[PDB]
């Protein structure tokens, strides 16, 4: 019936929006990590550590909204 | 002239314009290149200016 209908529209506009959002960014957040890299090789190790250490922060909410999504078209179906 | 020594000294001519292709050879610049504020070339030219000056003094 209409249930399953409108929770795959419900999934797939939250796993949308959560694409978009993570996506645009970690690349913004890892072009400055290159420009940073480019003029000094010395400290390409310690760039890529605080890369890992915010984009823990990035994918946050995304991920909530992942789970949720799978959660709906699998489980709420 | 050149004060080569206490004791003797030497007159000479020497080329300050054009820059003289001296050798001045390293590769440690990678690790440090600089901020050119506000440009490189603008800076590249008073360097130069300066440089011309400081030679004849």
């Amino acid at each position: 019936n209409l249930n399953m209908d409108l929770l795959y529209m419900a999934a797939a506009v939250m796993m949308g929006l959560a694409a978009i959002g993570a996506a645009i960014g970690i690349g913004i957040l890892g072009g400055k990590f290159l420009e940073g890299a480019a003029r000094q090789p010395d400290l390409i190790p310690l760039l890529r550590t605080q890369f890992f250490i915010v984009m823990g922060l990035v994918d946050a909410i995304p991920m909530i909204a992942v789970g949720l999504g799978l959660y709906v078209m699998f489980a709420v179906a | 002239n050149k004060f080569i020594n206490t004791m003797s000294q030497v007159p000479t001519i020497s080329q300050l314009l054009p820059l003289p292709a001296s050798d001045d050879d390293d590769l440690k610049h990678k690790s440090w290149d600089y901020l050119y504020e506000p440009d490189p070339k603008a800076l590249l030219d008073t360097l130069l200016r300066r440089y011309v000056e400081s030679q004849v003094y």
